[PDB]
């Protein structure tokens, strides 16, 4: 009964510009984690404890947030990043976010 | 083979910045060309946690005064630094008679003259300054209040009947000397919220140190 | 095994486990050339100094930990609480004894340490912007004690992981059950108030949680027995 | 008068010059120091004190923080399995941050001495078994398996016989300088390693819990030392 | 010349620095000090002198000011009645202001020692009776009645036998600091109390006045002391 | 256990402000760029009552001079401080030859130079300064006049033939040293009316201290 | 204080004056000199090679 709302649902970057995806919570939260899911493949690990990066992840990805509003920032954007990004909470009922369809603009 | 650096005195030496007075010409800040600074040794951020390692302490402080204009300029202006011991009345105005009370040590110096410097003794009427007090002074707001830890106030002002012609900035450094400490205690691992009590954020309770994935991975 | 007595109090305890004399000092008295050499401070020996056995607390799997304040705990209790209250000044040393009674089929580990000037810090609202000061029931729990709510930081923003730096002793169920601690008078002054200032606080927390298979007694009684050492008082009222 | 020539450095303010200054209150006789128990004189006294090492520094969930203090062993773990591992890096992040030693290393730049970890089994009294605790000096990679670790400096621990055991780390030296990013950090490299394997499985009779925890306690030997006061902290006095 | 570096505080004027300065008249030989009676060397000499304590500090009417010096006892007062009361607060307002001790406490911030009040009965020689004088240490509330005060540290005074009596106040300490309004005052709290009750009534034969007065005289014991010179006064040199 | 603070010397140390000279450019006050200050130790308000605790006294005085412009500014101006012993003639003008009489100690100093400071001896031809004299000098207006208590005069002026270019303010502090006192006496409890005699207000005769309602209420 | 008169050369910087100056790190105990082979003390040692 702790819901995570992600905005926006769909996004399009140039690329070479920054990208700011948001995960908002209905109640105050301790930390947030992020996954990635390209099509046909399962979710991959991306960011944990809000700001720490999984081994693979490029350094151009960032993480911040405190309390109830957290955000994943990408600068700069490259055609290899286009995936769906979910947030997740670990305080009570382990809930996932709705995801954000990141896409290439042309 | 030597362990001189790990001594108390070695640990607490160094004159740190604990105060900064602003005496602007046009301003909301200290409009009467004077200011009162009750001695707070927490003024040096890093300090609080270092001293709060011990329950009781004792020491002398060497104060050094650095004054200039905001750009760090030197000008022909004379200044009065007044130390009002605890129990003595601080000046309410730029003409309070406190400025002339002999029992309030005062020292004068020109901005040109090198830094002013004086030593202040172990004031406390108690046998030692104590950072923690588990009681009240004879749910309350007087909890953890050991007042007998006051060192005094430092009143600063431009000399003369009239406002100074220049905008001034005084910085107060403090070297702690002849230190003795008792009853060591757990190193603060949570963020400080208030200057008075040890209260912390009951939501944002963080693990003392960096975490990891598994207890089998490095 | 044998039983020691101090007046009308007789406790059954083990021969002589390792005792912890806090800070290497023994609770002694205070000489004649002091602050109040006139009002010769009367030192209780008779009943005042004996074995008090506080209401046993029950260890549980979920237990977070307990703590009592001194001399608060006794200022309510008996003829000692008698002196502490109707007297102006107080200085006293303490012998504290903590014991559990558990079958060789229970497991746990309680750290038991004493901490001078134990100043409680509440949560402060939650978000950190409320300057709420701990109540009186939290600052001086009495003889029932009080339960920690944030053991990890000892309800005061300090790692417990470092509490060992204080006069402590361990109680690992699979090795011992009784822990003993001698505490000297510790304060920035020779004497002080017995009702306003709590020189220290007794801490007892489960570091390794209590555990057992279904069927074994689910709660382990922890019995605190304590006795005042070289206790002095001055200025009757 | 008396002939003099002022030399450079005249009129300067050195924040570390420990000269003397004029006493503001010459007549004041400060209240006499009386005897107070447990006076500390040199920090290294503290460094030799056993503090709980949060080896299990994995849970972060606020209400499970007490779990960092103890890690466990169970029946489910088969012989040879690696129970846990960590480095001998007092000053760096990780487990040591919980110990008092660790926190004190932070106010200093360099250091060296022999360390000492003590393990405490807090399981049921009826349990028994053996744990292999091995130390792989700096450079030596974490041993592949129990047997290879068995060839290194190791200790077989039977908590059926003794509930405690203390391991000594011969030496650790944070002396090798590093200028990575653009921020110079006098780092370890001496990340000595301590591995712990289930020599035998966890054995217990009916009626005893099939899990037990252990507590790590560390301190440094009397040969420990530190150099270069360096005030550093994330916790500071708020406005 | 001789190498030197000037240190901070150079050229400053400390109003309390007791250094030496150049003598304006080097050749002048000041008229020799001859012997003069009663030289004072340390103020505490004065504090040990008995001064009249204006316990009866109630009349203000200019021509009745001499009345503050003495309070009275009469036949009209029944057994047990409370004659008078006051605190052991040398430095604070009230009765003590009249004593020399009180006035000297004013030029100081802290102090402590045993005091000593002496009562003098100035009634007719033919009068007799008993007065109970009790001291209630700091904290203890003024005793409800004579009997309850009778249980405290008390003294039965029969002015039929001795015309004088001296009471000793074991201790008073103005050490507990107070920052009330916004003006910090190192106040008492040790307001020890001295109550005086008519143990018996005032008895007299025909021909003797049915009222008599008493005089309070106070001073401090040799164990008295003061700290922190603090010049303060309502009386100053007028323009 | 120590009683160093309750000594006479301790009680009377401290350099208090006893004088202040104004040397304005345009003004009614000291129009000739000079001033004469007969040494009055009552200059420090608090003083009178403290000394009037004793009948006779003896001591040396250390004088320290503080000069600046009204706003407390420092300027390149030289000054002459002249001490005219009692019996010596004070200067009637800014060119009186007294300024050059060798027998009148004089000291020169620039405003920039730190405070001027000199010690003055026990002048009095008598064995001690006596605050009270119950007689007349060989109903009168010469009652209570012990003249042999004069310390002398301090004449101040800007150096040079011409008026100074700046408005100036001199402050005179005085530390009393080597003090000896005799015959103690009742602490003044009434307000002072004149600098000469002990006369008081015979209407406004106030009780030494705070009064109360009844002698049975606290 | 103590009477003094400053003489010419006061406040000057001689690049060859071998006086003493204030130690920046008073508490620092520099790592001890150990024995190293072939120490040279006076250049003329080299000239004889």
């Amino acid at each position: 009964d702790i819901v995570l709302t992600q905005s926006p649902a769909i996004m399009s970057a140039s690329p070479g510009e920054k990208v700011t995806m948001t995960c908002s919570a209905s109640s105050s939260v301790s930390y947030i984690h992020w996954y990635q899911q390209k099509s046909g493949t399962s979710p991959k690990r991306w960011i944990y404890d809000t700001s720490r990066l999984a081994f693979g992840v490029p350094g151009r990805f960032s993480g911040s947030g405190s309390g109830t509003s957290y955000s994943l920032t990408i600068s700069s954007m490259e055609a290899e990043d286009a995936a769906t990004y979910y947030c997740q909470q670990w305080s009570s009922n382990y809930t996932f976010g709705g995801g954000t369809n990141l896409e290439i603009k042309r | 083979h030597s362990t001189a650096e790990t001594t108390l005195d070695s640990f607490f030496s160094r004159a740190g910045l604990v105060g900064e007075i602003d005496l602007p010409l046009k301003g909301t800040t200290n409009p009467n060309g004077y200011a009162n600074w009750d001695i707070d040794i927490t003024g040096y951020a890093q300090m609080r946690r270092k001293v709060e390692l011990f329950t009781y302490m004792r020491f002398d402080a060497e104060f050094t005064f650095v004054a200039c204009t905001p750009t760090g300029e030197v000008v022909p202006q004379l200044l009065q630094y007044m130390f009002v011991p605890p129990g003595a009345p601080k000046p309410d105005s730029r003409e309070s008679l406190a400025w002339q009370t002999a029992t309030n040590p005062s020292v004068f110096v020109k901005l040109s003259d090198p830094p002013a410097q004086v030593s202040v003794p172990f004031m406390s009427p108690a046998s030692a300054y104590q950072w923690f007090y588990d009681g009240y002074p004879t749910k309350d707001l007087e909890y953890g209040a050991m007042p007998n830890n006051m060192m005094g106030t430092f009143s600063v002002r431009t000399v003369g009947t009239s406002k100074s012609k220049y905008p001034l900035v005084v910085r107060i450094y403090m070297r702690m000397k002849h230190v003795r400490a008792w009853i060591p205690r757990p190193m603060r691992n949570q963020n400080y919220l208030f200057k008075a009590n040890p209260n912390y954020a009951g939501n944002s309770i963080k693990p003392t140190g960096a975490s990891r994935t598994a207890i089998t991975t490095l | 095994v044998a039983q020691l007595t101090i007046g009308n109090s007789t406790i059954t305890t083990q021969e002589a486990a390792n005792i912890i004399v806090g800070y290497g000092e023994w609770p002694s008295y205070c000489s004649d050339s002091d602050a109040t050499a006139v009002d010769k401070p009367t030192r209780p020996d008779v009943s005042v100094n004996r074995f008090y056995t506080l209401d046993t607390k029950l260890w549980e799997k979920s237990s977070k930990g307990w703590y009592w304040k001194f001399p608060d705990v006794l200022t309510e209790t008996g003829v000692f609480g008698q002196n502490a209250q109707f007297h102006y000044l107080y200085r006293s040393g303490f012998c504290i004894h903590v014991q559990c009674n558990a079958s060789k089929f229970h497991q746990g580990a309680l750290l038991v340490a004493v901490l001078p000037e134990y100043v409680i810090g509440t949560v402060a609202g939650g978000t950190g912007t409320e300057d709420t000061h701990p109540p009186y029931k939290q600052t001086q729990p009495g003889a029932d004690g009080f339960e920690l709510q944030h053991p990890y930081v000892l309800d005061a923003g300090i790692p417990i992981s470092q509490l060992t730096v204080c006069p402590h002793q361990w109680i690992n169920l699979r090795t011992n059950n009784c822990a003993t601690i001698i505490v000297p008078y510790i304060n920035a002054l020779p004497f002080d108030s017995a009702l306003n200032h709590c020189n220290f606080g007794l801490l007892v927390v489960p570091i390794s949680p209590l555990d057992y298979d279904q069927g074994a007694t689910p709660v382990i009684p922890i019995t605190i027995t304590l006795a005042p050492m070289c206790s002095e008082f001055a200025g009757l009222r | 008068g008396f002939p003099t020539e002022l030399k450079p450095g005249t009129n300067q303010f050195l924040t570390t010059d420990d000269g003397v200054s004029a006493p503001i209150l010459p007549n004041f006789h400060p209240t006499p120091c009386i005897h107070i128990p447990g006076e500390v004189r040199n920090l290294l006294e503290l460094c030799q004190v056993e503090t709980i090492l949060e080896v299990n520094n994995v849970p972060t969930n606020a209400t499970s923080l007490m779990e960092r203090l103890r890690f466990p062993v169970s029946a489910q773990a088969g012989k040879g399995e690696l129970c846990a591992v960590f480095r001998a890096d007092p000053g760096r992040n990780g487990p040591w941050q919980s110990t008092l030693l660790g926190q004190l290393c932070g106010y200093y730049t360099q250091w060296s001495g022999s360390l000492e970890v003590t393990f405490m089994f807090t399981g049921s009294f009826m349990a028994t078994g053996k744990m292999l605790i091995a130390y792989t000096p700096p450079g030596g990679p974490l041993p592949k398996d129990r047997a290879t670790a068995m060839l290194g400096t190791h200790v077989i621990w039977d908590f059926g016989l003794q509930s405690s055991v203390t391991l000594v780390i011969p030496w650790i030296s944070n002396t090798h300088y590093r200028a990575h990013a653009r921020d110079g950090v006098f780092d370890y490299y001496t990340t000595g390693l301590v591995s712990i394997w289930y020599q035998t499985n966890y054995v217990v009779p009916i009626g005893a819990p099939n899990t037990a925890y252990i507590i790590a306690l560390a301190a440094a030997q009397k040969n420990f030392t530190m150099k270069l006061c360096k005030d550093a902290s994330d916790i500071l006095q708020t406005g």
